[PDB]
């Protein structure tokens, strides 16, 4: 019952909310799919700020 | 994931959740004692 | 005419038609293939010499050496075949290989062999065949199913209309390989050819043509004709071809010679074409604004500027026209494309396509075949040259390429296995012939178009992919190679290539526990055409199309025979006569029939040859010439019947059973079962269990000598001869002086195979059939098998049945057996266990196999010796214990009231653990045979030096009669030079013949050979000294055993189950059924003399299945056992042989133009005698399948014996004693006993052994599991009001792992309360969600 | 381990055969037993997930009972020896009950 | 516990694949931190982020994004996602369908004596599924002092149990099952004869409702423990109470 | 008409006669009052042990034009026995996945 | 060139 963590070391995209058909944290970003993996796979930046 | 992002919460009332759950059925035999309960709660 | 161990008992046939062709040996499927693979093919054709040819000769970087192959060996196994079982190990030969290194000479690139190097290198092992084609791999004798795949080459396919809802059937042609990319291409309902490698993306067709630098003119050249147009002096009149205008509308008044042949709209007649050839009208004037809607071949430059004036694949535009006049072209050619008989989709598909030069070719390929990689020149080229050229990455392999040419209607059948420019361009013009119209697409589910990879092949592939996994090796050593520090062992590894073919063998969905429960399973498991495993489709793949019987499965696969169930018609099983090709296709006997007569000239056709011819049937009348007898005769010539010519036919079938497998024809009156009945039965038939006395079929259909026969169990005799010793566990064949070699001591000694166990458990026996001193030939049954009878294939037995519903004890299917069939021990089977006590090492120390055990009273450990293992002989029942083994235990604990009870007590607690083996509850059995295996360096106990000491006594004694039979021959031969010249009748053979050495003769090898017989002599004393010497080696070496185990010991039982009410029987034609009652003997029906009946079928049956099968075999089993009882009421007055004799033969000569001719005349009186004590329990008959006993036969039978025409008897009710109404059916229905035992089937749970991760119950009997109640029975609840019951059948039942406990104690405190609580497997559930980045609590209120 | 292997391997190519636990003592410098402990050194772990046939599609997983449990039967038992030592103790004095229900 | 390294009988470890991938997950979370330590070159860190990623995905959920990462096996490793989904997730696998004790299958047969609220069941398994209401009639009428006593004396099979057997079997349902219950009266609880033999000895006239043939088909005997479910045996579920199909 | 004539001599053909000449009832074929009762099979397989049996269809469904003119009793020859493997093993592979 | 492709070897 009793369970643990892993602190990683970097953060890490939950995967379910990121390709579940429907993509989460795509559409509540209102970005495509294919831009999110390109700067999840450190292909291409992304600007914030 | 849906029922995860929109924080659903499932209130039992069925009868495949209260098999998955282990109790009783609320459906035969088992009726009475949700009923019960039903007023048990709220009284 | 007979053999003489044929006239024991000579059965009768009905079989109206003349025997052609034997049956063949129904085992050359495994064992001529895997005798193609280990044997030396002086050729590059198939064997392992073809593997190392492939592969070999491995040769370095250009490092100027290399290693080549020169030959190899098969040493022989370590341990021959009982020894392997019963050791464990699998039963291999050693692969030998003589490579041989060579080093080149220094910096001359022709370098002389510097250095060559020769010696033999161990490279894997390989399982060997038995002697019936069953390896035997981890003392598990296993079969390697055959395979029917795909054959490879190119296949145009339709896809019908269901790809697209135009309903515009699109074409693709596929190429296979043997091994390598495949490559596919198609049409998309636009009309543009796609090209697909590898099933990837696909890619417009002429992108590979590209890379196959084609530049778009001689693309346009290749795929189309010319329409050429002249500027003669006037805007491009025409130069016509006559058939171009075919199925067109002539648009515009096309005339010649000041002749308008055709009006404008007017579509061109035949008429007109032919008038047009008849004026050979070539060039007519045409208005230029018709080129409009034409397409450019070649790209047209002006001289002046030297520009592009139009591209190639350019159509025609009238400024193209005028811009193209001004320069001064004569030809403006085109291209020629209709609707109809000449399409454009090569021009259309150059449209689409978005490449222009190779280079763009190779890297669209290159990006399409590894997306991300960026395309580099090099690599693009390497992966292009790679994917269908490289002899290594790729090949077609000459079934390959026969059937790629064959279907291209190429001219020669034999090519290079790898594409070329020219293979793919065909099959893309085939491919466009087949979208224009001409040709015909190929359907996979026809026989020759799937093809058989046997045991043979599919090892060599395993062998071959081992091959390159070392020569990948070799060539890394090699690069960093030195000239004389690495001998070729050094190199070379052999883990990979033994792993390699290991695991194959051992592990593949075609390496499979032989099904041997019966020779019948084992024959027609070994004969068995599997679609599925490696390299073919699944169960979910198909798929309705492959499992449906094509009509080209006539006498290759058997129609009715397939594993019902998930996979049906996917594990279809070969026919009596078909063979295997040359390249894999299957093939079947028929008979050359010439001009008119019907040769005898058997004649095989593989599948594609047979639908050309015109074959006839095999049941055609013909008679006394080789003449058809009809002036017209059915036959098939495609796929279909009709009555033809009688000079049309040109082959007729072998026989009858030519169609049907060895399972489904040795069911008598098949023809008169539905298919369905059919199918159920033969695949019934192959579990019927070996009982205890094997009986015969009373009706047959004579495929049973040979199934018997052509099967392992039964021993037949090599060499013909006489016997000289028969005890009941060897018989000892003294052989003619004939067929005996010219030296050696000629007699045969065959060791018959007693009481062990097969796999499904069963007990495989051997006994004789035999008497002592008589006559045996060549090929003739020495011992009986398991369920065999005097060599004729017996699975059950056959008892008196009757058709009557019985009160209800027969009901649905059940079956009502007398107490007389359990009485007489008739279907009492003897069943053959084998349970192991592994003594492991554990860390807190050795478990023992100690009689001392913790707990027990003296009564348990009576059955035990001071070794603890039990004594061979002693009657367990269930609980007993068979070893005693005691784990070492430390310090467990003591709960409170514990350290009470032991301290009041006074009782010390045991140092070690109870861990002993004991019977399984509820059997019985008497312990046959124990087996101690003490690892190598472990002290043997008392029994295992007991076991030691017997089976050292038992080699001894067979190695001296082995010395005894080989010293014979060599006095043998020595005689034989005394005697020709030198011989003493009297003065020599008196005194013992140990001084028969020591004399001599004049001047000859008579005065020499007497180093001949000494150095003979001392040489057999020394080897087999040497042999004794090695039998004791292996008998007394520490056995080789797994790590950390010490001894293994494996407690033999014979359990012997009796028939009771439960164990389901069932006849051969798929009536089965389930033993419902076992009335004593008194209450069973008994007709007019007293005589009960053995088993009360039902009669409600047979309406509603439709096998009539059983009816007309119980009335000709009546007939037979009515012959029976007029032979032994002969034997019993025993009046004359001369009675005996004409009675016999007047049942043998009756029927109606039968084959089988018996004159009784000329057998002995000593004999007919024998024949008819054989002949007294009831006359065998046969029934060949669809040849069988007619039914006037079958009357007419019944009326030889004083039985009653219609069968149907009077039958009395044995409990009232009053005549059951309106007669009955007797007869004699032969009823096999499948192993669907119902003390294998039951089994209860009241609380046991609890799953690991989630506390619910284990599987099913072994792990004494509790039953599944899964959801339809949770809805079949929930339909009910049972709420509670649901509750605790998947609450406290089940899983609430305190609520369980608590549970058993109320049972026990006679409260039926429970508590409810949650079970263990949904909080399971929640950690596991909640393991996921999900939260999920349950809500508390 | 990576000796062992490799130096199997050389006796496997040269003695024919695949050599005997006791020889590689020979050909190493090894007790034969640290070579039987090191050849005892378990390989990898059986994935608990193999499929195994067979009887509806089950993985091996679904084979492993568990052991850390104790059947009812002993439960049922400790129970019973619970109330019977009680009703024991009952019966001698109250000082001594006290002080053997404490010892 | 739940993704156990339980060791298989024969010295051989029998490990899950959450092990794997959490062995996996870690280890590449580790040499993160130390390439984070090093200082290291910005390709290494973004490739070692890249395989994190990928790690904690294939653990999350595997063969989701891009290819499975393979197990040891040959095979894709079985993920938490895997876990939960399919025909043989926890849901419909181990939580809605579950095995259960107190049960037993063997071969069916006739039996036409029978009143149709009963169903002859054999003695053996009637002895092997009342071993709690045994045990607990021992040693209530006093032949076995302690429970193991009692169990001792079913195991021997003396002549008090099978008059035990016949007096806490007498007004007990039992509840026969056959393998496809398409329907709800494929599902009917019977009172058991005691029966020699190993064959559930089924009523004939109740094979239209399971739909059976005597030819083999099993069937399973379950049994209501508590004094409710014997009470919704007897009268919901009986074989004299549905005689009228629901449909 | 081959099965009505079929019918129409295996139902009634039982003549019988009391106290005169004949009389002709309802049949006591044995398998005729297992069709009868509604025991088991129909007219159909009733038909199939007499009367010639079916039209066999090729897998395609395009019925065959030669129907399998024998019946159980007599024999179906091989060709027959072939032509009703088709239709065997398609109603077996749909009931298994049905 | 960036996408179309999930392999970490190739990226
Ligand atoms: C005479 C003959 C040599 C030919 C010259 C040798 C070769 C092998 C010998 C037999 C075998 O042992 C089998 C058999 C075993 C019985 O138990 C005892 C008798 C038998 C008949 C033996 C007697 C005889 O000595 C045989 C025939
Ligand atoms: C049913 C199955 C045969 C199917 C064909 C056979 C083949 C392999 C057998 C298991 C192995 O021994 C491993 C394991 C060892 C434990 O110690 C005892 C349980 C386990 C699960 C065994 C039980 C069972 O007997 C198995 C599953
Ligand atoms: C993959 C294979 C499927 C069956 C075909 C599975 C099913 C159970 C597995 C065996 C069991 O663990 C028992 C045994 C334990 C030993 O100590 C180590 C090896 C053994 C022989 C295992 C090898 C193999 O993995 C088996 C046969
Ligand atoms: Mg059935």
């Amino acid at each position: 019952e009793r369970m643990g963590h892993i602190e990683l070391a970097s953060p890490t995209a939950h995967i379910w909310f990121l390709k579940s058909l429907p993509s989460r944290i795509g559409l509540l970003l209102d970005m495509p799919l294919r831009d999110i993996e390109r700067v999840l796979y450190f292909e291409s930046y992304v600007v914030i700020e | 994931t849906e029922a995860a992002v929109a924080g659903k919460r499932d209130e039992l009332r069925g009868l495949k959740e209260n098999v998955i759950v282990g109790r009783l059925i609320p459906a035969g035999t088992g009726y009475a004692y949700h009923q019960d309960r039903m007023r048990r709660r709220a009284a | 005419v007979y053999s003489y161990t044929e006239k024991k008992r000579i059965r009768k046939d009905f079989g109206k038609r003349p025997q052609v062709l034997d049956v063949p040996y129904l085992l050359s499927i495994q064992l001529d293939s895997f005798q193609k693979f280990i044997e030396q093919d002086p050729e590059g054709q198939y064997g392992l010499e073809a593997a190392f040819r492939s592969v070999f000769p491995i040769q370095s970087y250009s490092g100027n050496s290399e290693l080549q192959y020169v030959s190899y060996r098969l040493g022989e196994p370590v341990f021959d075949v009982q020894e392997c079982q019963i050791r464990g190990v699998t039963y291999s030969a050693p692969l030998r290989v003589k490579l041989r290194l060579v080093i080149y000479e220094r910096e001359a690139p022709e370098g002389t062999v510097k250095d060559i190097k020769e010696q033999e290198v161990y490279m894997g092992e390989i399982p060997l065949m038995t002697d019936n084609g069953t390896f035997v791999i981890n003392g598990t004798e296993r079969v390697i199913v055959s395979q029917l795949h795909r054959s490879p080459g190119v296949f145009f396919d339709s896809d019908k209309g269901k790809t697209h809802s135009s309903g515009k059937v699109l074409y693709n042609a596929r190429i296979i390989p043997y091994r390598g990319s495949w490559l596919d291409f198609e049409f998309d309902p636009k009309d543009n050819l796609f090209v697909r490698i590898d099933r990837r993306r696909k890619l417009p067709a002429t992108i590979i043509l590209r890379a196959l630098n084609y530049t778009t003119e001689q693309i346009l050249d290749l795929f189309f004709e010319k329409v050429i147009f002249e500027i003669r002096d006037n805007k491009l009149q025409m130069e016509l071809v006559p058939e171009r205008l075919r199925g067109e509308t002539a648009s515009f008044d096309i005339e010649a010679n000041g002749k308008v042949y055709v009006e404008k709209g007017r579509r061109i007649t035949a008429r007109h074409i032919r008038q047009l050839e008849k004026d050979d009208v070539k060039l007519i004037e045409v208005p230029v604004e018709y080129i409009a809607g034409k397409v450019v071949a070649k790209d047209y430059i002006d001289e002046s500027t030297g520009e592009l004036i139009c591209a190639a694949n350019m159509e025609l535009s009238l400024d193209l026209l005028a811009k193209l006049s001004q320069s001064g072209h004569k030809r403006i050619e085109t291209l020629f494309t209709n609707d109809l008989d000449h399409g454009p989709y090569i021009s259309e598909t150059l449209r689409v396509d978005p490449t222009n030069d190779r280079l763009s070719a190779l890297v669209e390929i290159y990006r399409m075949m590894r997306p991300g990689e960026p395309p580099t020149r090099e690599a693009a080229e390497s992966l292009f040259e790679n994917l269908f050229f490289s002899e290594d990455r790729y090949d077609l392999s000459a079934v390959g390429r026969m059937k790629f040419n064959r279907s291209l209607l190429r001219e020669e059948i034999e090519g290079s296995g790898i594409l070329s420019k020219d293979d793919i361009i065909d099959v893309m013009k085939k491919l466009i012939d087949i979208r224009n119209g001409k040709g015909e697409v190929d359907d996979i589910d026809h026989l020759g178009n799937r093809r058989i990879r046997s045991v043979g092949e599919m090892a060599e592939n395993q062998f071959r992919v081992g091959l390159v996994r070392v020569e990948r090796a070799v060539k890394e050593r090699l690069s960093l190679g030195d000239l004389d520090t690495l001998m070729p062992q050094d190199m070379i590894n052999a883990k990979p290539i033994s792993a390699a073919v290991k695991e194959f063998f051992g592990s593949s969905q075609l390496s499979q526990f032989m099904d041997q429960n019966n020779p019948l399973s084992e024959i027609t498991h070994k004969r068995r055409i599997s679609a599925l495993g490696p390299g073919g489709l699944t169960r979910e793949r198909a798929g309705f199309e492959v499992r449906d019987v094509h009509p080209t499965h006539y006498g290759r696969v058997c129609p009715i025979e397939t594993p019902e169930g998930p996979n049906i018609g996917l594990i279809n099983s070969l026919s009596v006569y078909a063979q295997t090709n040359e390249y894999g296709f299957l093939e079947t006997p028929y008979r050359k029939v010439t001009d008119g007569v019907v040769t005898d000239e058997i004649h095989y056709l593989s599948a594609i040859e047979e639908g050309n011819y015109v074959i006839a049937q095999a049941n055609s009348n013909l008679d006394e010439e080789g003449h058809f007898v009809e002036d017209l005769v059915t036959c098939r010539s495609k796929g279909e019947s009709s009555l033809f010519s009688r000079d049309q036919v040109d082959y007729m079938d072998v026989s009858t059973q030519q169609v049907v497998s060895v399972g489904a024809s040795l069911i008598p009156f098949l023809e008169h079962d539905d298919a369905n009945r059919a199918l159920m039965g033969a695949n019934m038939q192959r579990q019927a269990v070996p009982t205890l006395r094997a009986d015969k079929p009373l009706v047959g259909t004579g495929m049973e000598r040979a199934v018997a026969v052509d099967s392992g169990v039964t021993a037949v005799a090599k060499r013909g001869g006489v016997v000289q010793y028969v005890d009941a566990s060897r018989i000892v064949i003294k052989v003619n002086e004939d067929e005996m070699y010219p030296g050696e001591a000629g007699i045969d000694i065959y060791n018959l195979t007693k009481y062990t166990r097969s796999n499904q458990n069963t007990c495989i026996n051997q006994m004789p059939c035999v008497s002592l001193g008589e006559p045996v030939e060549r090929g003739d049954v020495l011992a009986d098998g398991p369920s065999t009878d005097l060599g004729e294939l017996a699975l059950g037995q056959n008892m008196r049945v009757a058709f009557m519903p019985w009160n209800g004890y027969n009901f649905e299917d059940s079956i009502l057996v007398s107490e007389r069939v359990v009485q007489e021990d008739r279907f009492t089977t003897i069943h053959i266990q084998e349970l192991a006590c592994v003594s492991r090492d554990t860390k807190l120390g050795p478990e023992e196999i100690t009689a001392d055990i913790p707990n027990v009273g003296e009564a348990a450990l009576s059955k035990l010796d001071e070794s603890g293992i039990v004594y061979i002989g002693a009657e367990v029942t269930g609980g007993d214990i068979l070893v005693g083994k005691v784990t070492p235990k430390g310090e467990t604990q003591l709960t409170p009231e514990e350290k009470l009870l032991r301290a009041i007590f006074g009782e010390k607690a045991s140092d070690v653990k109870d861990s002993s083996l004991r019977v399984p509850n509820g059997v019985s059995g008497t312990v046959i045979d124990v087996q101690v295996f003490t690892r190598d360096g472990v002290e043997k106990d008392k029994r295992a030096l007991e076991i030691e000491e017997m089976q050292l006594k038992q080699a001894k004694k067979d190695l001296s009669e082995e010395l005894q039979i080989l010293e014979a021959g060599l006095f043998s031969r020595i005689r034989a030079v005394l005697v020709a010249g030198g011989v003493e009748a009297e003065k020599l053979d008196k005194l013992p013949r140990d001084r028969w050495l020591e004399l001599g003769l004049t001047d000859e090898e008579k005065q020499n050979q007497l180093e001949q017989l000494a150095e003979q002599y001392d040489e057999l004393k020394h080897e087999f000294e040497k042999k004794l010497e090695a039998k004791r080696r292996k008998i007394t070496q520490g056995d080789d055993l797994a790590p950390g185990v010490l001894k293994i010991v494996k407690v033999y039982l014979a359990v012997k189950r009796r028939i009771q009410p439960g164990d389901k029987m069932a006849g051969r034609h798929g009536n089965k059924g389930v033993i419902s009652k076992i009335n004593p003997i008194e209450d069973m029906p008994y007709d007019e003399n007293g005589t009960p009946v053995d088993i009360v079928l039902n009669p409600l049956g047979v309406p509603s299945r439709m096998n009539i099968g059983q009816i007309l075999e119980t009335h000709l089993g009546m007939a037979a056992k009515g012959i029976g009882d007029k032979i032994n009421a002969m034997l019993k007055q025993q009046q004359e042989v001369a009675k005996l004799r004409e009675f016999i033969q007047r049942a043998y000569d009756l029927g109606a133009d039968v084959r089988q001719k018996v004159d009784l005349s000329t057998f002995s009186d000593e004999e007919v005698m024998r024949l008819a004590e054989n002949l007294r329990k009831g006359m065998p008959i046969a029934t060949p399948v669809f040849d069988g006993a007619k039914e006037a036969e079958i009357k007419e039978l019944l009326k030889l014996g004083d039985l009653p025409t219609s069968g149907q008897i009077r039958l009395y009710d044995g409990r009232t004693g009053e005549q059951f109404e309106r007669p009955v059916t007797v007869g004699y229905m032969y009823m096999l006993k499948l192993n669907h035992l119902v003390d294998d089937k039951m089994h209860a749970r009241s609380t046991g052994s609890y799953s690991l991760v989630t506390q619910q119950p284990l599987g099913g009997k072994a792990q004494f599991g509790g039953q599944r109640f899964g959801e339809m029975e949770v809805w079949a609840l929930e339909a009910y009001g049972a709420a509670y019951t649901l509750q605790e059948m998947l609450t406290v039942k089940s899983d609430d792992v305190n609520g369980r406990t608590k549970m058993y104690k109320n049972i026990v405190d006679g409260n039926h309360q429970m508590e409810p609580g949650m079970p263990e497997s949904f909080n399971v559930l929640l950690k596991e969600i909640r393991s996921l980045g999900i939260n999920i609590e349950l809500e508390d209120e | 381990i990576n000796k062992l292997n490799r130096i199997s391997r050389q006796m496997l190519q040269e003695m024919g055969r695949e050599p005997t636990p006791e020889e590689l003592a020979e050909r190493m410098l090894m007790p034969e037993d640290k070579i039987r402990k090191v050849l005892k050194i378990a390989k990898e772990p059986i994935s608990m997930e193999t499929p195994i046939g067979d009887d509806e599609d089950s993985h091996l997983g679904d084979f492993i009972e568990d052991t850390t449990l104790e059947l009812p039967l002993d439960s049922a038992t400790t129970e019973s020896l619970r109330a019977a030592t009680h009703d024991v103790l009952a019966g001698l004095t109250a000082r001594e009950a006290k002080v053997l229900r404490m010892r | 516990d739940l993704r156990p390294l339980v060791p298989l009988d024969g010295g051989r470890f029998a490990t899950s694949d959450l092990n794997d991938l959490y062995r996996r997950v870690i280890n590449r979370n580790n040499r993160l931190k130390r390439l984070l330590d090093l200082a290291a070159p910005d390709i290494i860190v973004r490739n070692e982020k890249r395989m994190l990623q990928e790690a904690v995905d294939a653990l999350l959920d595997n063969g989701r994004r891009g290819r499975a990462i393979t197990g040891s096996n040959k095979r894709p490793l079985k993920s938490l996602a895997d876990m939960i989904k399919g025909k043989q997730g926890r849901f419909r696998q181990n939580l809605l369908g579950k095995r259960v004790d107190y049960s037993g299958r063997s071969v069916i047969t006739v039996g036409p004596y029978l009143r149709l609220h009963q169903c002859g069941l054999p003695k053996k398994m009637a002895l092997e599924l009342f071993k709690p209401f045994i045990y607990g009639k021992l040693e209530l009428r006093g032949l076995a002092t302690t429970i193991k006593a009692a169990k001792k004396m079913v195991e021997r099979e003396e002549a008090v149990v099978w008059d035990i057997l016949d007096e806490v079997i007498r007004e007990h349902p039992v509840l026969l099952n056959r393998a496809p219950t398409l329907h709800r009266l494929g599902i009917q609880a019977f009172e058991p004869v005691l029966i020699e033999g190993k064959a559930i000895q089924l009523h004939p006239l109740v094979c239209a409702a399971y739909n059976a043939d005597f030819d083999g088909d099993q069937m399973a005997v379950h049994v209501p423990l508590t004094l409710e479910a014997q009470l919704e045996a007897r009268a919901l579920m009986m074989s004299t109470n549905n005689i009228l199909s629901p449909a | 008409r081959v099965s009505k004539a079929m019918m129409d001599n295996l139902q009634t053909e039982t003549v019988i006669n009391r106290d005169g000449q004949e009389e002709k009832q309802v049949s006591f074929n044995s398998i005729y009052m297992m069709a009868d009762s509604g025991a088991r099979g129909s007219a159909a397989q009733i038909r199939q042990l007499a009367g010639m049996r079916g039209l066999m269809a090729k897998p395609d469904g395009s019925i065959i034009e030669t129907p399998i003119t024998a019946n159980f009793r007599e024999g179906l020859n091989v060709l027959q026995y072939f032509i009703s493997t088709h239709g065997a093993r398609k109603g077996l592979a749909d009931t298994a996945l049905k | 060139e960036i996408g179309r492709t999930t392999d970490p070897v190739r990226m």
